[PDB]
C-alpha cells in the first residue's frame, strides 16, 4: 500500500496542475486509480517508523 | 408447587374455551430417572375420548381413518397428519425439585395447610410438579376417557404414559 | 370525455449564466481586520477567522 | 466555543436596549454553525397555526440550546454551555425558582401574549423564547395537557366542561395559570391527536396481548410475580366483561404475522411517546439571585 | 474543583451533624412557609424499617427537637410519596454550613459483591414495602462495581423480589390506592475499594457504629424510579 | 380490602393426596386435590357406563396392537415370499461361502431364529426406528425431491457446457440381530450400508465405521430394514429374503399418533435461527446451587 | 488514572503499526479500568463467542468501560479514557452513515454482508474486533427488534419463526442493510421478557376506562389514513377477541381530574420502566461530522 506519509513529507515539484473538471468531480467519479483524501489536518504524516 | 396455583388460575381463565378441569400431579423416582428428571424439557398431554380419538381433530371421525397406502411421496397423509398431530398435543406447566423431600413436610415448609386424613410419610428423591387438564366436553364428564402424557427431553426422545380417567376418580368423584 | 378541460401548468428550470454590469465605484464596501477564535479539540484545534 | 449571530435587518439602538435586558438566557438553535442567520434563532421558524405544542417539544428535545453572552452593534455573542460547568441563567420563565430545583426547558404556552415578548419582534419575525420550568411542574403540566387532550373529543356534556375548566387553572407556589386548551374550533391539533391515540392504542394492545404473552413465558419456569400478573388480569376481566356478551371465543391459535405486527405496532406507538414520557433534565440551581431574576445554575445534558 | 453551596441551617437539626460526612436533602415540606427543609439522611434512617431498633432508639434520644418533629410529620404525610418530595443537594464540607455538588450508618449500608472491585459507584435505594400496615420505606446505600444503570435495575429486581410481589399485592388488593413505584435508584458518585472503613463514631456523647468513605468523589444523579 | 386468591389458596391447603397408575401398571404418580380449586365449585356431573369403558378398552387394545400386527404383517410377508420363490433364496450380501458345509443346520437355525424373533418383538424394534423418520415433513419433501431427481432425463450438451453441475452415497439401515445359541435377540441396531465396487452386493458397517462381522457367525441371524422401507432377512452366507414391508392393513391416524417423530418448539437454550450450533442444555442441578 | 498503558507480547512489523496508525481516535472496550493492562483483554476478542448470545455481548459491552485509541509508538498503545462532558473526536469503521445532530450508542458489531472479517489487526490466533458505533434510532430499532424476536418466538416450531425472522432480522437504515447474527434466547433475555410482561400488565390495569375506548371514539368521529390503519388493527384485534359488535361509548361517569393525574402519572412511570429495556442511554452527542463519514467530533 502506498505510504501517503512519503508524499506528505518529501519535497515535491511545483506544478500548475490544470485539468478541466472539478477536483472532487474527478475524484468521486474515479478517474484515477488510488485516492487519499482527508478533510481535516490528518496527523498520520507525523509519525515515522 | 408454584405451577399449581398458576395452572389453577389459568384453567379457571380458559374454562369457557375448552372446558378442561385442572389436574395437579407430582412424580418421583418411581416413573423417571434422575438423569431424565434433571434435564427434562417439557411435558405434553392429550385427552382422548373412549370413542373420539382426540380433541384436536374433528369430533365426528376424521379423514385420516383411511389407511396408509404405502406411498413414497406422501408417507402417512403428508404433512397434514403431522401438524394435526402437533395440534392434538398440548403443553403443561412444569417444575423440577431435584433435591429429595417429603411432600407432607415440604408442603409444610411452604405456607400451605397440609390437612390429610393420615400422615403416610412418603419420601421421594426428586419431585417433578406439573398440572394437566382433562376435558369434560360439556359440564358432564365421562369416566371412560383417557389422558395421555408425553415427557420430552432435549435430545428429542419422549416417554409415553396414558391412563383412563376413572382410575384417577375412583374414590374422589364418588365422594361428591 | 369527462366533460371538463384541464389546464396543466409546469415549472421548468434552466442552467443559465447571466452577465451583470455595474458603474465605476457604484457601491462601497467596508472591511476590517478579521478576527479569529481558537476552538479547541482533543487531537486538533480549529481556528475560525 | 462562541457563536456569532447577525441580523440582516435594521435595528435601532433602542432595539438593542430592549434586547440587552435578555442578557443571559437560553435560546434554541437547530444546529451549531460558527456564524448563523437570526432567522434560525428562536422557535419562530417552527411555530405556526397547525403544528401544535408537542411538535415544539419534540423539536426542542434535539434543538441545541445556547446561553446568550453579549450584544454588539450588529451581532450577538452566544456561548454554548458545557456539562458540569456552572453558568448564569435569567429566569424568563413564568414560575419563580428556589434553591435546589431541577430545571427542564419546555416551549411557551402564551404564544402571542399581552407582553408580546416585551415587544421584541421584526418584520414577519417575533423572537420567541422557551420557558425554563422546574421539572415537577414540567411533568405535571405535560400530564395535564395530555388529559386535556383526552377529554377534547367528548366536549358535548357540561361536567366535562367543568372538569376541563378545572384543568386550565393550575396551582403552584405564588403561581396560577390558565393553560390553553389544545382543542380549537372543535377540533384537536394533530400532534396531540396522534400522541393521545397512540397512548390509548398502546393501552388497548397491552390489555389484549398480555394474557397470551404471560402464558407464553409462563410455560417456562414460574414465580409468584407472573401468578399475580395473571390474577390482576383476571381481576380486570372480571370487572370488565360484566355486560359484554358471553363466549367471545378468544383462540389460542393465531397466525404469526398478526402478532408480530401487533408487537411492532405497540412498540412504535409507544416509541413515538418518549419525547413526552421522559423529561430530560437540563439544569439545576446552586444559588438563586434575590427577586429570582437570575440564578447560577449548573448545566446538565 | 468544587461547587459551593452555602446554607442557613437552624439549630433544631444540628444534632449528629457537626461532622463533615453528612448529606443534606431538600425535601418539600407539607408546610408552605419554608416550602422545603434540608433534612439529614440519618433522619431518613429512623423512619426506615430496614435499620435496627437500637439505632432507632439512639436517633430518638438524640433528636428530641421540634424541627425534627415537624420534619417527621411532613415526611409522614404522603404514603410512599417521598420520591415526589425528596431532592438531594450533596455532602456537607464543614459546618450555617458549606456543601459540595463521608460517613454512613452500618445497618443501611449494604453490598451484593465481595467489594473487591477497585472502582465502586455508590447509590441510594429506597424500597416501598406494602406487607406492613401501609408502607415500610426501607433506605439503602449501596457500593458496587457495576456501572450501567439498567443491569443494576435487573440485579435489584433479582434481589428485591419480595418488594415487587408486595407491590403487585398492594395493586391487586387495594384498587383505590394507586402506587407509583417500588423505589428509586440514584447514584451519588464513586469511591475506591480501600477507603471503606467500618469504624466507630461518637457524637453528642452518644455511640454509633459507622462506615467511613474517604475519597468520595460526588456526582449528582437523577431520581430514576424503578419497579 | 379484598383477600387476594393466593392467601386463602395457601390457607386452604389440600383435601387429600393419593397415587394412581397407568394402564400397564408401570408408572405410579400422585395427584393433588386442593380444596380451593374451581373444579370444586363447578359441581360437574359424572357417569361411567359399561359399554363406554368397553369401547375405551377396545380402542386401547388397537392402539397397543398397531406395531404388533405390523410385526405379524412382516412375518407372514416373509412366509408368503418364501412360499413364492419355492424356498431358494438368492444372495444379496457380500461374503464368501464354502461348498463343503451342510446348509441344513443353518436353515434350521434360520427357522429357530425367526421363531425367537417372533417371540421377542418389541414396540422399539428395527422397523419402527426405520419408519419413524418417514413420518416427518422433510420425508415427504425429500421424497418429492428424489422422485424428480432420479427420474430426470439425460442432459443435453448445452448444460454440460454452460449449466451448473449436478451432485446418495451410503444408506442408514436398522437391524434386528437374533442370536439363537444365547436366545438373545436385538431390537435397535443402527448400521451403515453400502455397495461394493466390484459386485452389486451389500456391505454393512458400524456407525463409527467398523466392519460388522456377525455374518460369519453361523448361529446368528439378522433382519435389515431401509429408510425407504425395503426389507432384507439374512441368514449367514449373505443369502437374503428380500421384500417390502406391508402396512396397508393399518390405519393412518393410529400409526400417526401412536408413535411419530417430534418437531420441537423454541424454549430456553436453543437458537431462533434454524440449524445453528446448540449451546449447553439448561440442566437444573441437584448438585449445585439453583441460583 | 486517565491515560492507560497497554502492551504487546508480540512484535509489530511495519504493516501492523501501519494499520494501527489509522486507528487513532477509535473507541475500544476495556473491562477493568486499570492502568498497566494487557492486550488479550483489550477489545472484544476475549468476549466474542458465536452461538452464545448477542444479548450477552450487548449486556457485557454496555457494562464494559470505553476508551479512546491514540498514539501508538511501537509496543505501546496509550489508551485514554474520555472524561465525562468534554468534547472528543471519534473514528468509526462501522459501515453506517452518521449525522451532525443525533446521538450515539455502542453495540456489538453485525456482519454487513460483504463478510470481510479483517478489522486490520491480528496477532497469531488473536484478532481485534471493534464494537460498532451506531446512531440512536438504529440502536433502539435493533434493541426492540431483538426484543420482539425473543418475545414472539417462544413455543413455536422452527418454520413459522424462520418465516418471521427472515424479514425481521433485516434492517434497512439509510441505504444500508444489516442482519442480526445470534438471536439465541437467554435467561437474561427471559428476565427482560419478565419485566416486559409485568410492565404491560400494569399499563393494562391502571389505564383509564376512557383511554380503553378512546380509539373507538376517534374511529366514530374522524377517518384518517393512519386512523384507517388503526381501525384495521383494533377491529382485527377485537374480532380475534370477540365476534360481537363493539358497542358505542356514552357519557363517562367517573370523571375526576386528580384520578386521571394519579393513574396516568403511574402509567408514565410504568412506560418508563418498559422503555428502559430498549432505550439505551447515549454515549456521544455530535458536534461535527466529517464529510467522508469516517470521523466525527462528539461531546461526551
Amino acid at each position: 500500500m502506498e505510504n501517503w506519509s512519503a508524499l506528505e513529507l518529501l519535497p515535491k515539484v511545483g506544478i500548475p496542475t490544470d485539468f478541466l473538471t472539478h477536483v472532487k468531480t474527478s475524484a468521486g467519479e474515479e478517474m484515477f486509480e488510488a485516492l487519499r483524501i482527508y478533510y481535516g489536518d490528518d496527523p498520520e504524516r507525523y509519525n515515522i517508523h | 408447587m408454584e405451577t399449581h396455583l398458576y395452572s389453577d388460575l389459568a384453567f379457571e381463565a380458559r374454562f369457557a374455551d375448552d372446558e378442561q378441569l385442572p389436574l395437579h400431579l407430582v412424580l418421583d423416582q418411581e416413573v423417571l430417572s434422575n438423569e431424565e428428571a434433571e434435564t427434562l424439557r417439557y411435558v405434553y398431554y392429550r385427552n382422548v375420548d373412549s370413542a373420539g380419538r382426540s380433541t384436536g381433530r374433528a369430533p365426528g371421525g376424521d379423514e385420516d381413518d383411511a389407511p396408509a397406502s404405502d406411498d413414497a411421496e406422501d408417507a402417512v397423509g403428508g404433512d397434514r397428519a403431522f401438524d394435526r398431530e402437533r395440534r392434538t398435543w398440548q403443553r403443561a406447566c412444569f417444575r423440577v425439585l431435584p433435591r429429595p423431600l417429603e411432600l407432607l413436610d415440604y408442603l409444610r415448609q411452604s405456607g400451605l395447610t397440609v390437612t390429610l386424613e393420615k400422615e403416610q410419610r412418603v419420601r421421594m428423591f426428586y419431585a417433578v410438579f406439573t398440572t394437566l387438564g382433562l376435558r369434560c366436553p360439556d359440564n358432564r364428564l365421562s369416566g371412560a376417557q383417557t389422558l395421555h402424557l408425553r415427557l420430552v427431553w432435549p435430545d428429542g426422545s419422549y416417554r409415553d404414559w396414558e391412563f383412563l380417567a376413572r382410575d384417577l376418580l375412583r374414590e374422589e368423584m364418588e365422594a361428591n | 370525455h369527462p366533460g371538463f378541460a384541464l389546464t396543466a401548468v409546469r415549472t421548468d428550470t434552466f442552467e443559465v449564466d447571466m452577465l451583470l454590469y455595474s458603474g465605476k465605484s457604484c457601491t462601497s464596501v467596508i472591511i476590517n481586520n478579521p478576527i479569529v477564535t481558537k476552538e479547541e479539540r482533543d487531537i486538533s484545534t480549529t481556528y475560525h477567522v | 466555543a462562541n457563536i456569532f449571530c447577525t441580523f440582516d435587518h435594521k435595528l435601532s439602538i433602542a432595539d438593542v436596549g430592549k434586547l440587552t435586558k435578555l442578557v443571559a438566557a437560553v435560546v434554541p438553535i437547530p444546529q451549531r454553525l460558527h456564524l448563523i442567520k437570526h432567522y434560525q434563532l428562536g422557535l419562530h421558524q417552527f411555530v405556526d397555526h397547525t403544528r401544535g405544542y408537542v411538535r415544539l417539544r419534540g423539536l426542542l428535545r434535539n434543538m441545541t440550546l445556547t446561553l446568550m453572552r453579549r450584544v454588539e452593534g450588529n451581532q450577538i455573542l452566544l456561548h454554548v454551555p458545557t456539562h458540569g460547568l456552572l453558568y448564569t441563567v435569567l429566569n424568563t420563565g413564568p414560575v419563580t425558582w428556589e434553591k435546589g430545583d431541577a430545571l427542564c426547558v419546555l416551549p411557551p404556552l402564551f404564544h402571542g401574549p399581552l407582553a408580546r415578548e416585551n415587544l421584541l419582534t421584526l418584520g414577519q419575525w417575533e423572537l420567541v423564547l422557551p420557558w425554563i420550568v422546574p421539572m415537577p411542574l414540567a411533568l405535571e403540566i405535560n400530564q395535564r395537557l395530555l388529559i386535556m387532550g383526552l377529554f377534547s373529543l367528548d366536549r358535548s356534556y357540561e361536567e366535562v366542561k367543568a372538569a376541563v375548566q378545572q384543568l386550565q387553572t393550575i396551582t403552584f407556589r405564588d403561581a396560577t395559570f390558565t393553560i390553553p386548551d389544545p382543542v380549537i374550533d372543535q377540533h384537536l391539533l394533530i400532534d396531540m391527536k396522534t400522541a393521545c391515540l397512540s397512548m390509548s392504542m398502546v393501552a388497548n394492545l397491552a390489555s389484549e396481548l398480555t394474557m397470551t404473552y404471560v402464558r407464553k413465558l409462563a410455560l417456562e419456569d414460574s414465580s409468584m410475580l407472573l401468578v399475580k400478573c395473571q390474577e390482576l388480569l383476571m381481576r380486570l376481566d372480571r370487572e370488565r366483561s360484566v355486560g359484554e356478551p358471553r363466549t367471545p371465543a378468544r383462540p389460542q391459535h393465531v397466525s404469526p404475522d398478526d402478532e408480530i405486527a401487533r408487537l411492532s405496532a405497540l412498540f412504535v406507538m409507544l416509541r413515538q411517546l418518549d419525547d413526552l414520557i421522559r423529561e430530560q433534565v437540563v439544569f439545576t440551581v446552586c444559588d438563586v439571585s434575590p427577586d429570582n431574576k437570575s440564578a447560577t445554575c449548573i448545566f446538565k445534558g | 474543583q468544587a461547587l459551593t453551596a452555602r446554607f442557613f441551617v437552624p439549630e433544631g437539626l444540628v444534632e449528629f451533624e457537626a461532622q463533615p460526612g453528612a448529606l443534606l436533602i431538600r425535601m418539600e415540606t407539607g408546610c408552605d412557609s419554608p416550602r422545603h427543609l434540608y433534612i439529614s439522611l440519618y433522619l431518613l434512617g429512623i423512619r426506615a424499617s430496614n435499620v435496627s431498633a437500637s439505632t432507632r432508639c439512639l436517633l430518638e434520644s438524640v433528636y428530641t427537637a421540634s424541627a425534627a418533629r415537624a420534619a417527621l410529620q411532613w415526611l409522614d404525610l404522603g404514603p410512599h410519596l417521598l420520591h415526589r418530595r425528596l431532592e438531594t443537594l450533596g455532602c456537607v464540607k464543614t459546618v450555617l454550613l458549606t456543601c459540595v455538588m463521608l460517613m454512613i450508618p452500618k445497618d443501611m449500608y449494604l453490598t451484593w459483591e465481595e467489594t473487591r472491585g477497585r472502582l465502586q459507584y455508590v447509590y441510594l435505594i429506597i424500597v416501598y414495602d406494602y406487607d406492613g400496615p401501609e408502607t415500610r420505606p426501607g433506605i439503602y446505600v449501596l457500593t458496587s462495581s457495576i456501572a450501567h444503570w439498567q443491569t443494576l435495575v435487573d440485579v435489584a429486581r433479582g434481589k428485591f423480589a419480595r418488594e415487587r410481589c408486595s407491590f403487585v399485592n398492594r395493586r391487586i388488593t387495594r384498587p383505590r390506592q394507586i402506587p407509583l413505584c417500588t423505589g428509586v435508584i440514584q447514584k451519588l458518585g464513586w469511591c475506591l475499594a480501600d477507603d471503606i472503613h467500618t469504624s466507630f463514631l461518637v457524637h453528642k456523647e452518644l455511640k454509633l457504629s459507622v462506615v467511613r468513605l474517604d475519597n468520595f468523589s460526588v456526582e449528582l444523579g437523577d431520581f430514576r424510579e424503578f419497579v | 380490602d379484598e383477600v387476594a386468591r393466593t392467601d386463602e389458596w395457601k390457607g386452604a391447603g389440600v383435601s387429600r393426596l393419593r397415587e394412581v397408575w397407568d394402564v400397564q401398571h408401570r408408572v405410579r404418580l400422585r395427584v393433588l386435590w386442593y380444596v380451593n380449586s374451581f373444579w370444586r365449585s363447578r359441581e360437574l356431573s359424572y357417569d361411567d357406563h359399561e359399554v363406554e369403558l368397553y369401547r375405551a378398552l377396545d380402542a386401547y387394545r388397537a392402539r397397543i396392537a398397531v406395531e404388533y400386527v405390523l410385526i405379524r404383517a412382516v412375518r407372514d410377508e416373509i412366509y408368503a415370499v418364501l412360499r413364492r420363490d419355492g424356498g431358494a433364496l438368492p444372495q444379496r450380501f457380500a461374503c464368501h461361502v464354502s461348498r463343503n458345509m451342510s446348509w441344513r443346520v443353518v436353515w434350521e437355525l434360520c427357522r429357530h431364529a425367526l421363531a425367537l424373533w417372533m417371540d421377542w418383538a418389541d414396540v422399539r424394534s428395527c422397523i419402527i426406528k426405520a419408519l419413524t423418520p418417514r413420518l416427518s415433513r422433510g420425508a415427504a419433501a425429500a421424497a418429492q425431491r428424489a422422485r424428480r431427481q432420479r427420474e430426470r432425463s439425460a442432459p443435453k450438451p448445452q448444460e454440460l457446457l454452460f449449466g451448473p453441475r449436478n451432485e446418495p452415497a451410503e444408506q442408514t439401515w436398522y437391524a434386528d440381530v437374533v442370536r439363537c445359541v444365547r436366545a438373545q435377540v436385538d431390537l435397535g441396531v443402527e448400521v451403515r450400508a453400502a455397495r461394493c465396487p466390484r459386485t452389486g452386493l451389500w456391505i454393512v458397517r458400524d456407525r463409527r465405521g467398523r466392519l460388522r462381522r456377525w455374518l460369519s457367525q453361523p448361529e446368528v441371524c439378522v433382519l435389515y430394514v431401509t429408510p425407504d422401507l425395503d426389507f432384507y432377512w439374512v441368514l449367514p452366507g449373505g443369502f437374503a429374503v428380500s421384500s417390502r414391508v406391508t402396512l396397508h392393513g393399518l390405519a393412518q391416524r393410529a400409526l400417526r399418533d401412536r408413535f411419530q417423530n417430534f418437531e420441537a418448539v423454541l424454549a430456553r437454550g436453543m437458537h431462533v435461527e434454524a440449524g445453528r450450533q446448540e449451546p449447553e442444555t439448561p440442566r437444573v442441578s441437584g448438585r449445585r446451587l439453583p441460583f
